[PDB]
């Protein structure tokens, strides 16, 4: 949780990448569920993921 | 009680016979890993296999829950 303009989204995606590399044995077959408020936000995630 | 000769054989009705050693799976707890064809997920299971008695199996299924099968029920 952080005030606006702190880039929380990219930090969270970096955290996700770190988790999915470190524990790839336990998660790679299960995948990731990315939940977003609008389709445009999910397109943004698809761009920066 | 039939007795073994010095040659390692049994004389049964005058005929010389031999008893061969049988290779068998030992009783114990055996863990196994397989792939769920429906999801390609990795599932684990374990069987406790006794010399005599009911079987006891545990497993982690594709929905990430731990379950038990008792007496193959």
């Amino acid at each position: 949780e952080g005030g606006p303009g702190t880039g929380k989204t990219v930090v969270a995606l970096h955290r996700v990448a770190y988790l999915l590399y470190t524990y790839r044995k336990q998660m790679e077959r299960h995948g990731v569920l990315v939940v977003g408020p609008t389709p445009a936000f999910l397109d943004h995630i698809g761009r920066v993921l | 009680f039939p007795m073994m000769t010095e040659k390692g054989t049994f004389i049964i009705n005058g005929t010389e016979r031999v008893v061969v050693s049988q290779l068998v799976r030992s009783p114990g707890v055996y863990f196994d890993e397989t792939i769920d064809k429906s999801t390609e997920k990795t599932l684990h299971s374990v069987k406790v296999i006794p010399g005599r008695g009911a079987w006891l199996e545990f497993d982690v299924d594709k929905r990430d829950t731990v379950g038990v099968r008792i007496d193959r029920k």
